[PDB]
């Protein structure tokens, strides 16, 4: 039945000192699954490598670097944050690894490589310990290579900057191994992975009169297989699927996915809670999952009028919408992810809770990412929230400062990474 | 020899014309000789008609080349810039270097005043220091240029009838003798007549006022009329405010604001203008658009070659 | 809603 | 003296990128000083796997390794260069990989066939079978250099390896295979091209990736040039027909962009039967880029049609589509059509041009876009030889006038740059009657760039129309600007005199232009005065030495006493250059 999730690892400070710069803002596995990268608010990217001797090894620190630095836009006299918005791994070209890291304005291509040898031997001097007198040398010696302890290097290969007027919210690589897209609030640009001085603006929904603004782009993503298909979601709860074969500019959407507005549950907040914060293509590519504030919707790419599935993440927050609006919690941008076989979907919630939904069995579980269970191979108890029986949690006792916004699934195994405000938890199943 | 230095300065000018910087020693020598030239110029410089009065360029080198295309090349055309040669631009270093080189080579043909951005604090905050550090790897160039900026004249007088300055009038300033009595060989203050002359603004509110800029005061039509009547000035040319049409009249054809940076901050989409004063004080405004270019990111809706 | 999360889109110097 | 070469060797380890780049660009000196055996056994192992990852350093190293055939010991030991290049063919940088592949191809020719089969073919097999798709991408470009010079068994192995590469999982390897398919098929036997190259070409042309499918058009061009005409219908033509109707606009754009090459390759009969409807459909395509690409090819495609039915095809099948392309919504489609529609006049003839092409010429001359009008005007050479330009003068004059007085000064500059051609084509009388006023009014434009362009235009017009026309028409008009109350126009007069003195002649310069140059030396504005000094410096060589010693020298001497520093400096420069003092 349900997967027996167990505590495996925790990475971060043992205290509650968030420091506001160590807060994780993105979690991502690579294509093989052995590497796990996290970016934080301070602009740092940390890569953990699975211990290789199916594979249930632990993750240890593999690399660390400063992806982005704080900047100042003199052109607008505004502080440009170094917070890492998205990290996307590229398919493995050679022995090195590559990723794309984006802040609000700039995308960077980073190469992570291992070096295990160094040059040895000198002509005009010794090994930097002393210099040699001129004319003393009468025999050339070409430097040789000698092994050294393995050390990991991270270097920025290409910078894609100054192309987005607004804050970038999405980057997505194309299946052709050649291009990718970056999407800010109102425009989607297409980049070539080896060209930094120009980009192709494929989508532009900026109105002529800015006081007539009604929609913004909240997420965008390429199809996992099809090289011509991509989707982008908006703050109105609609997803536009664009085909790049029809025309050079994708201003005319091929498909429009939107559910009819239910007049039953109308409220003052129905416009805010209907905004889509994340859209993810299934691994098979035949389904599409969108996350709004209160629910997770699964759409068949052949049916546009309604989703095929709808799961309610946290229904007990429906009566507490005003309170969540007062403290700006209603504007949180949660995420969602599929499993390897597109059968289970995982998303986050409040009070360090994350939700698993099984599509085959229609069973949902709530689990807690807490350090109080800091014992490896310990089964996580399911959690229940009461609107108070035994082992239940009252709604008014939930901590809304503890949000699980970023989660990742291992592309092949049953390993999940869950980012709380300051710690990163890695959970495995009972194997 | 004078001839060797003149030839070197010329070659510096043509080198700068394609937007490439100089060496640290070249910049230091240029700044030193520019200071030697400027230490003799009065606070209220006497400029002889005919002359082309230019507004802010704010480090837009290509728009400065467009300005030279519109109005002519120095020394054939007599120019008069009103400050703000740096900050908020991709090529502030090249722009200020070319302007200083032209001033040194053609001191009688080009007159450059001091803008509110010719300060050590402002240049560090708004990217001139950042740009020079990025292009050189040290703060020597910034130090030299900020040392030079102190010597720039505060104001200019054309034919004894047109008053050219960056900011505008000051409550503690009533006669050109008061302006000449100030000490301009210093950093721009946070208060006082010297700061007001570079931070003031015209306004429709009568009398003086409070400038939202944090420095200087806003004056009405009555103040400008009184100043013109007292000093016998036909017109006050002014800058430092962005205008979409390039040039704007105000205070009953007594103050004219000229902005010479088209597409201000590469985003405002405004027009630029330059005011040509003929042999008989006959003013005529030439408006121009940004010089065609691509920008460092060439973001376009036309399909690029890699996708074609 | 066009004020709290939007902000920077509508805000222009 | 081995000190400089020791410095060069040690600079290879330097942390400075520039020092390593300079030392890499001088590896020839290091290898020459080391010798032959030393380079083989010491320098090459050090260069085999370099730790530094700079793209420019790797590119320089890849370029250098392609010329070490002599330094390593000649063709006998040339295989010693295989390892250092092979690693360079694996890096993530496309340009470095391409340079390494080019160097490998360059040094493959020095291999003996035994060495080709013993060292180079194993290298190609290793790269093609590598675990990293950068190696497989690089391996696609190495098959054609080693195929012709190996045995039949090795040829079969290479063909199988290329077939495996054409079916690779990653799209980049398939793109590389599609790119190299034509040059590989060029060296295969015809039977193997029909038997093996054709199935790979068909499979790649129906790929899922658009970037791979669009690479099949060039392969179609290359393959069609090898097969006989009778085989094109059975083998090549269905793939081309499928490509012309492809869903992706990029494949159709590639088809339209290489339409003349396809027309030459397939031949006239297939062009009439198949390519004419394809061109008609491409000109009516729903994508503006495809329509523009097809519009660029109209003249060349129509010109190369078989002369037996060329006119009928153009007038009954191509012309109706051009008529709709004239009124297109897209600016660039209209510009592309305007840049080439002018050249259909010689093909059709006088009567057909008058009846059919002339309305299109008028419609494109009255277009709102300045670029369309400029493109139409720039290409009047072809029409001028079919129908006299006197018939088009009354329609060209309003367009030239509209372009010459545009609000945007760059449009005026663009129409200025074409003025000498229009003046030459339209004749002297028409220019004097109508176009003279425009040229004279350009010199007093507000924008200085327009004045300079008009000055150069005056120079070219003088060069074209001779000295007498310039003397009779423009010179009394350029001299009248000396009295302008604006000093800019006076300097414009001086600049016009400066540029005219080169060509107009010595006698006329001494008799007419000189009296005004010397007269403006007393101008109140110092700018005019030192421009007069520069003018006398420039036109000095044209004048006879007696004139310089008579009137130029006293004027320069007087200018050396001017109050302005610039006037004195430029007068002194003129005196020194002319050696008058
Ligand atoms: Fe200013
Ligand atoms: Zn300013």
């Amino acid at each position: 039945n349900d997967i027996q999730w167990c505590f495996s690892q925790v990475k971060g400070a043992v205290d509650d000192d968030v420091a506001e710069a160590d807060i994780i803002s993105t979690v991502e596995f690579n294509h093989s699954g052995e590497l796990l990268a996290t970016g934080d608010k301070g602009g740092r990217v940390v890569i953990f490598q699975q211990e290789q001797e199916h594979s249930r090894g632990e993750y240890n620190v593999y690399s660390t670097f400063q992806s982005h630095e704080p900047e100042f836009d003199y052109l607008k006299s505004l502080e440009i944050e170094e917070k890492i918005n998205k990290i996307r791994w590229l398919p493995q070209k050679n022995a090195a690894q590559f990723l794309l890291s984006t802040n609000d304005k700039t995308i960077k291509l980073w190469k992570i490589s291992e070096r295990d040898k160094r040059p040895e031997g000198y002509n005009l001097k010794e090994e930097d310990g002393r210099y040699r007198d001129p004319t003393t040398v009468t025999t050339l010696r070409v430097p040789v290579f000698r092994p050294m302890d393995l050390m990991v290097e991270a270097s920025p290969r290409r910078i894609f900057a100054n192309a987005h007027t607004y804050h970038i919210n999405s980057i997505s690589i194309n299946s052709d191994y050649e291009t990718y897209l970056s999407a800010d609030d109102l425009r989607i640009n297409l980049w070539h992975l080896e060209i930094t001085d120009r980009s192709f603006n494929i989508v532009d929904i900026k109105p002529a009169n800015m006081e007539e603004l009604t929609e913004v782009i909240t997420a965008a993503e390429f199809h996992p297989n099809s090289c011509n298909t991509f989707v982008y979601s908006s703050s109105k709860g609609t997803i536009r699927l664009c085909d790049m074969r029809a025309s050079a500019l994708c201003d005319r959407h091929s498909k429009l996915f939107e559910e009819p507005e239910d007049p039953s549950n109308r409220s003052f907040f129905s416009e805010i809670i209907s905004s889509i914060s994340d859209v993810k293509f299934s691994h098979s590519g035949r389904y599409m999952m969108t996350r709004d504030y209160l629910s997770v919707k699964i759409w068949d790419l052949n049916m546009e009028n309604r989703p095929v599935e709808t799961y309610q993440v946290h229904e007990y927050l429906r009566s507490k919408l005003c309170s969540l609006y007062e403290n700006d919690c209603i504007f949180d941008k949660f995420e969602c992810c599929w499993n390897g076989s597109d059968s289970v979907v995982m998303t986050g919630s409040y009070n360090n809770f994350f939700r698993m939904f099984d599509r085959n069995t229609k069973r949902d579980i709530t689990l807690e990412a807490s350090r109080e269970n800091n014992k490896p191979r310990t089964v996580l108890k399911p959690r229940k929230v009461c609107a108070r029986k035994k082992d239940e949690i009252s709604v008014d006792s939930l901590d809304f400062n503890k949000k699980i916004l970023h989660t990742a699934w291992h592309p092949k195994e049953n390993i999940i990474a869950v980012a709380t405000t300051n710690n990163l938890y890695i959970f495995q199943d009972k194997v | 020899d004078e001839k060797v230095f003149t030839k070197e300065l010329d070659q510096w000018i043509e080198q700068l014309n394609e937007c490439k910087q100089l060496s640290e020693s070249q910049v230091k020598s240029l700044c030193e000789k520019a200071k030697e030239i400027l230490t003799k110029e009065s606070n209220v410089q006497e400029v002889r008609c005919p002359v082309t009065v230019c507004g802010d360029v704010h480090g837009q080198f290509h728009d400065l080349m467009e300005l030279f295309r519109i109005g002519g090349k120095s020394p054939d055309t007599n120019y008069l810039f009103m400050g703000d040669y740096v900050d908020r631009g991709y090529y502030s270093v090249e722009t200020v270097t070319l302007l200083v080189a032209l001033k040194v080579r053609y001191r009688e043909r080009i007159t450059i005043l001091r803008g509110n951005h010719e300060s050590r604090q402002i240049t560090q905050v708004y990217g001139f220091y950042d740009e020079c550090l990025r292009k050189y790897g040290n703060a020597n160039v910034w130090k030299y240029f900020t040392d030079l900026f102190d010597y720039l004249p505060l104001t200019a007088l054309v034919d004894g009838q047109i008053f050219c300055l960056h900011g505008g009038l000051s409550p503690s300033i009533d006669t050109l003798d008061h302006i000449r009595a100030l000490d301009r060989l210093q950093e721009v203050p946070h208060e006082g007549p010297m700061c007001d002359l570079l931070w003031s603004d015209p306004d429709d509110r009568g009398g003086w006022g409070i400038s939202p800029r944090g420095a200087g005061y806003t004056f009405g039509q009555d103040i400008s009329e009184t100043f013109n009547h007292a000093n016998g000035l036909t017109l006050v040319s002014r800058a430092h405010q962005l205008v979409m049409e390039g040039y704007n009249w105000c205070h009953d054809r007594n103050v004219v604001t000229i902005f010479s940076a088209p597409n201000y901050c590469y985003r405002c989409g405004n027009q630029a203008a330059i005011m040509e004063l003929d042999d008989t004080l006959k003013y005529s405004f030439l408006q121009f658009d940004p010089a065609p270019r691509r920008g460092e990111p060439h973001v376009t809706r036309r399909t690029p070659d890699y996708f074609l | 809603y066009s004020a709290k999360p939007y902000a920077h889109i509508l805000s222009v110097p | 003296s081995l000190y400089p070469i020791a410095v060069l060797i040690d600079e290879l380890r330097n942390e400075d990128v520039q020092l390593r780049l300079n030392s890499i660009k001088k590896l020839s000196t290091i290898a020459l000083a080391l010798g032959v055996e030393r380079t083989r056994s010491e320098l090459l192992p050090f260069l085999t796997d370099t730790i530094y990852d700079e793209d420019e350093v790797l590119l320089a190293l890849a370029e250098q390794l392609g010329t070490f055939t002599t330094l390593v010991g000649g063709p006998e030991y040339v295989h010693c260069l295989l390892p250092p290049l092979e690693s360079l063919a694996t890096v993530e940088e496309t340009v470095v990989r391409d340079k390494a592949v080019e160097s490998l191809r360059a040094i493959s020719h020095e291999h003996s066939p035994s060495d080709l089969e013993a060292h180079f073919v194993p290298l190609v097999k290793r790269l093609a079978g590598g675990d990293w798709f950068t190696s497989r991408t690089s391996a696609c470009g190495l098959f054609s250099v080693c195929y012709p010079r190996v045995s039949s068994a090795v040829k079969a192995e290479l063909r199988q390896y290329f077939r495996n590469l054409c079916s690779d999982d990653t799209p980049m390897v398939r793109r590389a295979a599609a790119s190299k398919l034509g040059e590989f098929a060029k060296v295969l036997e015809l039977d193997n091209v029909k038997s093996e190259i054709i199935p790979m070409f068909s499979n790649l042309a129906s790929d899922e990736q658009d970037s791979v499918r669009l690479l099949a058009v060039e392969a179609c061009v290359n393959i069609a040039q090898l097969l006989p005409q009778e085989d094109l219908e059975a083998l090549v033509m269905p793939t081309l027909r499928q490509a012309a109707e492809d869903k992706s606009w990029r494949v159709r754009y590639m088809v339209a962009d290489k339409f003349t090459e396809l027309q030459k390759a397939v031949g006239p009969e297939i062009t009439k039967t198949d390519l004419v409807p394809a061109f008609q459909n491409l000109m009516k395509d729903c994508e503006a880029e495809v329509r523009a690409a097809a519009s660029h090819k109209v003249k060349e495609f129509c010109e190369n049609l078989s002369a037996d039915c060329r006119e009928n095809v153009i007038m009954s099948q191509i012309l109706p589509c051009i008529k709709e392309l004239v009124s297109d919504a897209n600016q660039h489609v209209k510009s592309a059509l305007a840049s080439v529609i002018m050249g259909l006049s010689p093909i059709l003839g006088k009567d057909n041009t008058i009846e059919h092409l002339l309305p299109l010429f008028l419609a494109q001359l009255k277009d709102e876009c300045p670029e369309v009008r400029l493109n139409i005007i720039s290409n009047l050479d072809c029409v001028n030889e079919v129908i006299g330009i006197r018939q088009l003068s009354q329609s060209l004059l309003p367009a030239i006038v509209e372009l010459a007085e545009d609000a945007k000064w760059r449009v005026r500059l663009a129409i200025i740059e074409y003025m000498p051609l229009l003046a030459g084509q339209l004749g002297v009388e028409f220019f004097d009657e109508k176009l003279n006023s425009l040229c004279m009014a350009w010199l007093v434009d507000h924008v200085y760039a327009i004045r300079e362009a008009a000055t150069s235009n005056l120079k070219k017009l003088v060069e074209k129309f001779g000295k007498e026309w310039a003397h009779a028409t423009i010179i009394p008009k350029v001299l009248a600007m000396s009295g302008d109350p604006n000093y800019l126009h006076r300097m414009t007069t001086l600049f016009c005199i400066n540029v005219l003195s080169e060509v107009c002649g010595q006698d006329i310069t001494t008799k007419h232009m000189l009296p005004t140059v010397l007269r403006m030396a007393g101008d109140p504005v110092a700018n005019v005065r030192f421009n007069v000094a520069k003018s006398l410096q420039k036109i000095g060589p044209i004048l006879d030495n007696s004139t310089l010693q008579s009137e130029v020298k006293p004027i320069l001497e007087k200018l050396t006493q001017d109050q302005d520093v610039d006037v004195k400096y430029f007068a002194q420069e003129a005196l020194t250059v002319l050696s008058l003092a």
